[PDB]
RNA sequence: AUCGAGAGGA
DNA sequence: CGATAAGCAGACGTCCTCTCGAT
DNA sequence: TCTGCTTATCG
């Protein structure tokens, strides 16, 4: 995890996938001054594993192409460091049930 | 009780209805947009009204917003390639010297706001200082006459199409410039 | 390509759309004067005959409710619950 | 009388599927066509009364299927065919494999 | 089907697009074309072998298709073809052909970049054919090399291919190009190579992009009839097929001999030109026309275009048989679901009925009556394709009715028809009605069915639509019937309420002076259709038997109905007869108004629809109307002009109010004229004046209006119509008797259309109210001429605003519907779409249909912790906090029992957990929420139908209540899955309802307040469970369409304040708008400190952007060469103050006003250091002190500097920054109210300072210290998508849509807006409802056709060779099939 | 009189209150393509003349048009003419299937190009019915 | 009957 | 020569009832 | 009224 204090060049973000495993996560500092997950509109996202994901994909008859998708640039996808297709559970609170499970795949 | 005003044509009494259009031959100043290079435009639509539709729409624009200091003023011409600077237009007409031009635009030599607003056009036309060259920009040595043709038989035809009057077109363009700059000063 | 009669997850209650399709198919069968399967207490309107057979559940049909993955499950009109 | 798409919306929201097919096929234009099971277009010559069906350009003379569609849809598919687009109509969702 | 065949009726399932291989069309075609002449020199039956004759069919309608030989009706038209030699481009693909050449070098015949290059794996491996192309073509857009990083391949250069007009050539490095070359390099292009471009090896190959031979459509695409028999007839398309051919002949002429420089391409250019325009007229270049004038051309594309084209106009909708239309009129003595059908229309429409033993008698009689006697029949159909025409046939009375025959009988009384009112905004505008044949040519309606159609009886015409099979009349009777639609999913309320005369007279009937005698009461009693026949005992007997309106009205209300409602002043004795109490279907106290019967949420319609059923409520409509209409008939009600005449003292006393308003305005004017107007923050010294004086005049107007309203006696008819809410509002009274007020154009006072005056009867520069559009007179008083003119200006703006916002609204609904359409709850109760992609996992997040939901409260959330303590506490182990033995058979038998207090403390524990959980979500303290079962209406339905003794003990133990409640929650069901995910989802889905359930089914509650018994309690358990299972949605319900409508219908009624409000806001919200007109921040203070105005002013002073340019009076440049001695006479002291211990001599002086330096607290040192910090060491800068009189800043640079100083000043006025945030523009401190928990438990509202800004740069605004970065709100949801993730963007977007809707006093239930917000949110980031927002998806080509771009989508699908599963609506609707929608979701069999 | 509607006095209406005259003036002319063929006004025959309107021609005189004073209702053929082709073919002009009244008068006069051309004015009294807009 | 415009009613 | 950021041309805002002219 | 080709500015 690379905390930079001001900003980087296009040649510095050209080496993020350099090392095959262990991929580096380039974060600004003005972004991490305040916790975005501490804002009310942001729920508690929760990572899950390939086994929990396969349980989702069979206990709902779903292909990956069907999940409500999230992107690698998403701020709370960065916050939890989502890789390709890593699924998250989302506990949303609402006026109808007061608790709702959302599932999101990572594009 | 029938009032008339219609035309019986193959039985039906067809009616000509009144049509609305913006008046020709009047000085209008419209600001172009917020995100544009041109911040002000002086339009005049021109037709002879005895002849049928010598449609000539003259646009005298202004470049740069409130922040930009390159307040260069250009103007468009019928049949021209693109919008040429105004001092080149004046040198094309009877007025060569810079400052005698000013007497056609600014009508009180103690108006330093409007005077100062005009300076960059002189540098846009620094590179031209005689009549023969002013027409020459307009575009093979016949171009000058071509330019003069555009100056006589096309540009600003709502005055005349005789070669004898070019002071009238000059003072009138100066009046247009005065209106444009007077709006740009927020007056 | 199948499902069991056990291990069924869909609602046991009849949907209004299942009810309407059943009553329409039955009333069509009765309009084409096919064999009727109850007694009529002075009821000649074929849709109301369908509704009578519905309240009796002597309409031998099955609903094949389809699942988005190509699966499905069968529910006999004899089996479903009707509270609409 | 027009049955506008603003009305098709309402006839979807209620859930009247068969009424919609009715008021879009039987109470309006409707048409029967012969489709080649290999080509997929309205190529099959339909000379009935002798069970004579054949598809030029595909040699099909046993694998032909009749269908019901609006004549406006037949017209649309024909205009596409004249515009070089081939909206092939296939009778089953399953491919051979 | 018009015959039979040895062929089966298959159904269309999947549709594969593509392109026509020339190799294919040459074989598919039946005949060639030889020459262009459409007609014949002989001009005989044939037209000639050359065009549209040979084995293509013909026109004499007898037996004319050579090929089909089956006539003119069964001939589909067997395509022909030309075999032109020179191939040309297909205009739809022009851009694509440009792009396809970009990826292949011309001499290679293979891709530019191979798999060796690693700048392709991110792009070539997409495997999603036509999405990959967008990136991989930009990859190949500019590579000129085509040959270890160098393998086999050619190495020649290729041009930067450009196109002009209808061809493409470009310079290699200076070059030309041709068309056949393009076709050539695609036959040579490999098989595996174009497959990554988005293509197919057999269905669409780029060699077929170029067309060598085009097909010709059959004659059914070319009609020809004429008024004159002896002339020609031709369709427009044929003209130009013949033009293309005529071009095909020019090329043969230029083939026979040489072709000079012009004849080289001039002929081919025009031939391809005519082929191009065969497909398209408008290319934003050359426009062209047909020989017959009028800019006319085929433009086959324009056949399919939006406005009235094939796809959007002939497939989404059709002219349809069995249809009707006429004017409407309202008939009280019609029942609600009935429709008045004129006799001639029911004499015209036919329903085919099959012969069966029960109808054969009446069918025979109907045939006997025939077409002109009403209960008759137009035709009779035998067991063949033989029709019998009853209106003139020989055997019209000599019929032998065999069984199974069809009789097309006239539309009969009490049948199902579909009634329509255009525009069909929502699905309550297309409802099934029950026929009643009436005379007089006008469709008759019930009164209270105006509202769902939005129709007055002033001419608004309506349509009627008739079924043709048994299944469809069943579908109308059981899905579309009016009583079903009584209570509505949108707004979770009923749409039909008692309206206008019934309602106006209901208030008159239920007053406390309204008394009725026997002679009248008897007729009223017989008027009610379904009643027992028992005279009610007169409420008052004494000197004269009299009746109250509540009494005889409660005969219409069925027994078993109970209703509570409380208003301002409603004690248990209502002295102003306020509120309403109903028990056992009888009125106890109140005046009946719109609140109780006007389609309200908690109203008698919503009560009776759920308790008794739909039929009872639909009949209740008529049962109430038939009494109240009558009582009005014999009592009467009018409205005169004396109803607008208020007292001489009153009318005068409002004029003095306007006079004091005029004094106020004149005084503020004379103030502003003396420069003493201290304009407040962020507002112009002019804007202050405008806003303040408008406030003055609007306050004076409202005061005069409410000074007239107070003077309306209880006789005033306008007041009595407002009182019932029949048709009336406050402002109507104000404008008609007090003062109309102030008109406004473009959200501002009257304009200065004339130079420095408003009208040439006024002086110049008059900013007075009369000169600025205020009307001191009322409609009764009489407007003066100038006032009438200003009112006309305002009204004309109102008219255009209506005529424009309605169009925008309709477009909004179109986009919404076409986006959400086919969002249908699937069988696993999961909101989905055609592809199967989940939108919601649980519909509405609880799986509950919006019809059954109801606004009920949760007593746990509000109230002190001590008042909560008084409830629900059961301390058996305490003498005082236990259930008194007065409430239980075993009250003192279980005092101190340990094993019971275990369960009782467990119950209290989950009650407290519940209270904190609900308080954690609903932080406002609001408990009134939509919940699926009305529990209190069960408790009164048990306190009533079990006859509870309010003094005796109950017969259930604590065990009974507690474990029965805990077992009830185990059987409240939404999902039935067998594994942990679905069980957790079911728990989550019923969480909130279980909270309410325990809130109202607690031991202390049940035994003290409700006083239940065991039998009735078990009944209540079964009843709650059954109502819940009833409230759950049904699979197949299309809530996407319904949600689009539930947003669209309210948007229609949104006619019109510092922000973009209403319909413009909705248009930018839906279009997701990168730039908006009102961006803003709502800035909340520190959690500990929120009421200190000092820190609020500080934060305001640290956020507002401030430019040095905003304080510079003058920026002037001097020559000042020797610093120690300046030239300026008031500056030398400032230079002397540089004594405390090299240049350019070009000075730069700046002068700043002292006002703006104090409006925002500012010192010369701060600005000086900011300038010095900007220019770090490249500008010497000094200044004069703050204590001076003239603020001055002086700068000097550290040859050719006459010009290089001014640009420093320019960057020093623009790119500077003082204390402030970049994009912020202003800020205002305002004290909001905020409900918050007081320590003792009660919710008290606290005030807190909040900052409202202009502009948004939230990314660093929240980081600013001293604020709450857990609360700060930006109205721009698009920035919040980028800052706080997406799951916060969904929420902000719903909040914005909500505030839009609920700004009109409106209410849409959360389901539909949440569904819309989700469906835009699930597709990665924000997706707009536009032609490129959502329709850019991969749903289905035929599905995408129905929306804006049509032939673009069709062409791209033919090129990319898409595959349509036809699992959405529009797909099936195109081919006229039973869409797997609603009734079609499930298959039926044996 | 609900929702912007009203009641009208039938006794007043029967006296003639808000009563109207409505004249629809139909028109035709022959010789569509003169100097080659020529159409002719007449009451046609039912034999070898093809497109015979299913309505009755029996209110037409031998010059092929009605006289003022005749009652007309529904698909009555008001003007009859034929178009010859190689016998005559029907070109008659029926009434509007929606209206009914009485022939007010007939105007026969040649056009600028000399050709038979006719204007037939039909008149109907309209009484205020139950749905008429006011 | 086809096209295209204009005029009104919702 | 791989990004960036200005241009400068691109599109659509339910029914329905008459009449007319000229292909 | 927003977009998706270009085009030249920038490092
Ligand atoms: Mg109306
Ligand atoms: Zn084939
Ligand atoms: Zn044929
Ligand atoms: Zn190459």
């Amino acid at each position: 995890i690379f905390v930079y204090q001001n900003n980087i060049t296009p040649s510095a973000m050209k080496l993020v996938p350099s090392i095959p495993p262990a991929t580096i996560e380039t974060f600004n500092e003005a972004a991490l001054v305040v916790n975005i997950t501490h804002h009310e509109l942001v729920p508690k996202h929760i990572r899950l594993s390939s086994d929990e994901k396969r349980e989702l994909l069979k206990r709902y008859r779903l292909k990956e192409s069907q999940l409500p998708r999230i992107q690698r640039a998403d701020p709370v996808a960065l916050y939890l460091g989502l890789k390709r297709g890593e699924v998250v559970k989302i506990i949303r609170k609402s006026e109808t049930s007061g608790r709702y499970a959302s599932y999101r795949i990572c594009m | 009780f029938d009032m008339g005003g219609y035309f019986i044509i193959n039985g039906s009494e067809k009616v000509l209805i009144a049509q609305e259009r913006s008046a020709g031959n009047i000085v209008q100043v419209f600001k172009k947009a917020a995100p544009s290079p041109i911040s002000h435009v002086a339009e005049i639509r021109s037709a002879l009204e005895k002849g049928s539709r010598f449609i000539s729409t003259l646009q005298v624009k202004l470049y740069g917003r409130e922040g930009s200091s390159a307040r260069t003023i250009k103007a468009t011409l019928p049949y021209i390639k693109q919008d040429i600077p105004i001092v080149i237009i004046f040198r094309a007409l009877g007025i060569i010297p810079d400052g005698e031009i000013l007497e056609h635009i600014c009508y009180d030599v103690n108006d330093w706001q409007m005077l100062e607003m005009l300076k960059p056009c002189v540098e846009d036309g620094f590179v031209i200082q005689d009549r023969e060259t002013a027409l020459d920009f307009i575009g093979k040595e016949k171009r000058i006459q071509y330019a003069k043709d555009i100056l006589q038989k096309e540009f600003l035809p709502h005055i005349t199409q005789l070669e004898g009057f070019e002071s009238r077109k000059a003072f009138f363009l100066g009046y247009m410039i005065n209106r444009l700059l007077l709006c740009a000063l927020d007056r | 390509k199948a499902i069991p009669k056990d291990q069924r997850a869909t609602t046991p209650y009849m949907t209004k759309y299942e009810r309407a399709r059943i009553l329409g198919t039955r009333a069509l069968q009765i309009s084409m004067n096919a064999p009727v399967f109850v007694d009529l207490e002075g009821e000649t309107d074929p849709l109301r005959i369908a509704m009578k057979e519905l309240a009796e559940k002597k309409i031998p049909l099955v609903i094949r409710r389809y699942l988005p993955d190509g699966s499905f499950e069968d529910w006999s009109v004899e089996e479903l619950i009707v509270d609409l | 009388l027009r049955f506008g798409e603003m009305e098709r919306d309402c006839m979807i929201a209620h859930g009247a599927a068969s009424f919609l097919k009715e008021r879009l096929m039987e109470a309006s234009d409707a048409f029967r066509v012969h489709i080649c099971g290999i080509c997929g277009l309205m190529t099959v010559i339909a000379k009935l009364n002798h069970n004579q069906f054949e598809c030029k350009g595909c040699d099909n003379k046993i694998d032909i299927y009749q269908i019901h569609i609006p004549y406006a849809a037949k017209l649309l598919f024909q205009e596409l065919m004249a515009m070089n687009i081939t909206p092939r109509l296939y009778t089953d969702r399953s491919r051979d494999f | 089907g018009q015959q039979y065949s040895s062929a089966p009726l298959r159904t269309v399932k999947e549709v594969q697009f593509g392109l026509f291989s020339p190799e294919e069309v040459r074989a598919i075609s039946v005949a060639k074309i030889r020459f262009p002449e459409t007609m014949d020199e002989t001009q005989t039956r044939a037209k000639i072998g050359g065009l549209n004759d040979p084995r293509l069919g013909s026109i004499d309608r007898n037996l004319k298709c050579q090929t089909c030989q089956e006539g003119m009706n069964e001939c589909p038209g067997h395509f022909g073809h030309i075999d032109l030699a020179k191939p040309v481009f297909h205009v739809g693909f022009i851009a694509k052909i440009k792009k396809v050449c970009e990826c292949v070098c011309m001499h290679c015949g293979k891709l530019l970049l191979d798999e060796h290059n690693e700048l392709m794996r991110q792009a070539l491996a997409i495997k999603d054919s036509k999405k990959r192309f967008a990136a991989i073509w930009t990859l190949c857009k500019t590579k000129m090399v085509c040959e270890l990083v160098s393998r086999g391949g050619c190495g020649n250069t290729q041009p930067t291919i450009r196109k002009d007009g209808l061809k493409l050539v470009g310079s290699w490095k200076l070059r030309v190009l041709s068309t056949e070359e393009i076709l050539n390099i695609f036959k040579h292009i490999s098989v595996k190579d174009f497959t990554s471009l988005g293509f197919n090896e057999v269905f669409s190959r780029p060699e077929w992009m170029i067309l060598t031979c085009l097909p010709v459509p059959p004659p059914p695409v070319r009609p020809s009839i004429s008024f004159n028999e002896s002339q020609r007839g031709e369709d427009d398309l044929t003209f130009k097929l013949a033009d293309i051919l005529k071009a095909n002949i020019s090329l043969e002429t230029l083939e026979h001999n040489g072709a000079p420089h012009h004849a080289i391409e001039e002929a081919e250019s025009l031939l391809q030109f005519h082929v191009a325009t065969y497909m398209d007229n408008d290319i934003a270049g050359q426009p062209q026309a047909l020989q017959k004038s009028g800019r006319p051309v085929k433009s086959i594309r324009a056949r399919l275009k939006g406005k009235e084209g094939r796809i959007r106009g002939n497939l989404m909708g059709k002219r349809v048989d069995f249809s009707a239309r006429t004017v409407i009129s309202g008939d009280p003595n019609l029942e609600l679901d009935q429709v008045g059908v004129p006799k001639s229309i029911a004499k015209t429409l036919t329903y085919p009925e099959v012969v069966t033993p029960y109808n054969i008698d009446r069918l025979t009689q109907l045939v006997r009556n025939g077409p002109n006697e009403h209960p008759g029949a137009k035709y009779v159909i035998r067991d063949s394709g033989d029709r019998i025409d009853l209106r003139y046939s020989k055997r019209a009375g000599d019929i032998q009715l065999q069984y199974g025959w069809k009789v097309e009988r006239h539309i009969m009384d009490n049948d199902p028809v579909l009634f329509n009112r255009q525009p069909s905004l929502h699905k309550m505008s297309m409802m099934a009605h029950r026929v009643k044949v009436i005379p007089y040519s006008t469709f008759r309606l019930n009164l209270s069915v105006t509202s769902p159609y939005n129709a007055d009886f002033d001419g608004d015409e309506m349509n009627l639509h008739v079924p043709q099979s048994e299944e469809t009349r069943a579908e109308l009777s059981q899905l579309c019937a009016v009583p079903l639609q009584i209570v509505s999913p949108q707004s979770n309320k009923p749409c039909m309420g008692i309206v206008q005369d019934t309602l106006c007279g209901i208030r008159k009937l239920t007053l406390r002076d309204t008394f009725i005698e026997l002679d009248q009461v008897l007729n009223m009693l017989y008027w009610v259709p379904d009643w027992d026949g028992v005279i009610p005992t007169p409420a008052i007997i004494k000197p004269k038997p009299l009746w109250s309106g509540k009494q005889i009205l409660s005969v219409a209300i069925p027994n078993g109905i109970h209703l509570q409602r409380f208003d301002e002043g409603t004690t248990l004795l209502s002295p102003k007869d306020n509120g309403m109490l109903i028990i056992d279907g009888q009125i106890i106290f109140g005046v009946v108004e719109k609140k109780t019967v006007g389609s309200s949420n908690g109203g008698l319609i919503h009560v009776v629809t759920r308790e008794k059923g739909p039929q009872v409520c639909a009949k209740l409509f008529g049962n109430i109307q038939k009494v109240v209409n009558f009582w009005l008939l014999h009592n009467g009600f009018s409205t005169g002009i004396g109803d607008t005449i208020a007292d001489g003292p009153t009318m005068r006393e409002i004029t003095e109010t306007i006079a004091e308003a005029k004094k106020k305005v004149l005084d503020v004017t004379k103030e502003a004229q003396a420069n003493l107007l201290t304009a407040k923050h962020g507002m112009t010294l002019r804007e202050s004046f405008e806003d303040n004086v408008v406030r003055f005049l609007n306050e004076a107007r409202d005061k005069a209006g409410r000074l007239a309203e107070v003077n309306l006696k209880d006789l005033n008819n306008v007041k009595q119509m407002v009182m019932a809410g029949s048709k009336g509002s406050f402002i109507n009274i104000a404008q008609m008797s007090a003062c109309v007020g102030q008109q406004s154009v473009e959200g501002k006072r009257i304009a200065f259309g004339f130079v420095d005056r408003t009208l040439p009867h006024f002086s110049k520069d008059d900013y007075s109210p009369e000169s600025k559009g205020f009307v001191e007179n009322s409609y009764l008083r009489g407007l003066t001429p100038q006032e009438f003119f200003f009112h006309a200006m305002g009204g004309r703006e109102g008219l255009i605003d209506t005529a424009v916002k309605t169009a925008e609204t309709g477009y909004i609904q179109r986009r919404l519907v076409k986006a959400l359409e086919d969002i249908m709850v699937h069988y696993d109760n999961t909101t989905r779409n055609s592809l199967g992609n989940v939108i919601q996992f649980i519909y509405g997040e609880d799986g509950m249909d919006a019809a059954h939901i109801e606004k009920q409260s949760l007593d746990t959330i509000g109230g002190s912790d001590a008042a909560f303590e008084k409830r629900y506490r059961v301390d058996l182990l305490n003498t005082d906090h236990t259930l008194d033995p007065s409430l239980l058979e075993s009250g003192s038998e279980i005092l101190g029992d340990l094993k019971l207090q275990v369960l009782l403390d467990e119950e209290y524990k989950q009650l407290v957990k519940d209270r904190k959980f609900l308080r954690e979500v609903f932080v406002d303290g609001e408990a009134n929420w939509p919940l699926p079962v009305n529990i209190r209406r069960i408790i009164q339905n048990a306190q009533q139908t079990f006859h509870i003794d309010h003094t005796k003990p109950s017969d259930l133990t604590i065990k009974d209540i507690v474990l029965g409640v805990k077992d009830l929650q185990e059987n409240l069901l939404v999902l039935r899955g067998k594994n942990e995910i679905i069980q957790n989802a079911q728990r989550d889905a019923v969480t909130l309802f279980c909270c309410l359930l325990r809130s109202r089914l607690a031991t202390r509650r049940v035994l003290q307040e409700y006083r239940l018994t065991k039998q009735a309690f078990d009944w209540v358990l079964s009843n709650i469970e059954a109502q819940f299972l009833r409230s759950v949605v049904h699979p197949g319900e299309m809530v996407g369409v319904l949600a689009a409508q539930s947003i669209g219908e309210p948007a229609t009624q949104m006619t019109l304040k510092k922000v973009t409000s209403g319909v413009p806001r909705l248009k930018e919200i839906l279009n997701v708008a990168k730039n908006m007109k009102t961006p803003s921040l709502t800035v909340y203070l520190e959690p500990g400190h929120a009421a200190d105005q000092e820190q609020a002013k500080l934060i305001r002073s640290a956020i507002e952007h401030t430019t040095l340019k905003s304080v510079t009076i003058a920026s002037e440049i001097y020559y000042d060469p020797d610093p120690r001695s300046t030239v300026i006479p008031e500056d030398e002291e400032i230079i002397q103050l540089h004594f405390s211990l090299q240049q350019s001599p070009w000075l730069l002086r700046l002068e700043l006003d002292r006002a703006a330096m104090n409006d925002k607290d500012l010192t010369m040192g701060q600005v000086g250091e900011r300038i010095k910090q900007t220019f770090k060491n490249d500008l010497f800068v000094i200044w004069s002190e703050d204590n001076d009189e003239k603020l001055i800043i002086r700068c000097r640079v550290v040859a050719e500097e006459d010009h290089m100083l001014k640009k420093i000043e320019n960057t020093m006025l623009e790119n500077i920054t003082l204390r402030g945030v970049e994009n912020i523009e202003r800020v205002v401190m305002m004290k909001y109210d905020r409900k918050v928990p007081s320590p003792t438990g009660e919710y008290v509202k606290e005030p807190e300072w909040v900052l409202e800004t202009d502009g948004v740069n939230l990314s660093e605004v929240m980081t600013v210290p001293g604020i709450d970065p857990t609360r700060i709100y930006t109205n721009s949801f698009i920035d919040i998508m980028e800052v706080l993730g997406i799951e916060a963007g969904r929420a902000a977007l719903y909040k914005e849509v909500y505030n839009v809707i609920a700004s009109d006093g409106s209410y849409v239930n959360y389901r539909h807006m949440a569904l819309l917000v989700d469906v835009m949110t699930t597709q990665g980031g924000l997706t707009s409802v536009t032609r490129h927002g959502f329709n850019r998806s991969n749903t289905g080509a035929l599905m995408r056709c129905s929306f804006e771009e049509t032939v673009e989508i069709l062409f791209e699908a033919g090129a990319s060779a898409e595959l349509d599963d036809c699992r959405g609506v529009s797909e099936n609707v195109i081919l006229g099939q039973m869409a797997p929608i609603g009734t079609g979701a499930f298959d039926v069999m044996i | 009189n609900q929702e912007d509607s009203m009641i009208m006095n039938q006794s007043s209406i029967d006296r003639g209150l808000f009563r109207s005259l409505f004249f629809r003036s139909y028109m035709d002319q022959e010789k569509k393509y003169g100097m080659s063929i020529t159409e002719t006004f007449e009451k046609p025959q039912r034999t070898n003349t093809l497109r015979m309107k299913h309505g009755t021609y029996d209110k037409l005189d031998d010059d092929g048009l009605i006289a003022p004073g005749v009652r007309v209702s529904g698909e009555d053929v008001i003007i009859g003419k034929t178009t010859p082709i190689s016998s005559k073919r029907d070109a008659s002009t029926p009434l509007r299937s929606t209206e009914n009244g009485i022939v007010d008068q007939v105007l026969v006069t040649t056009n600028q190009d000399g050709l038979k051309f006719v204007k037939v004015r039909v008149r109907t009294t309209k009484i205020p019915q139950i749905g008429d807009k006011f």
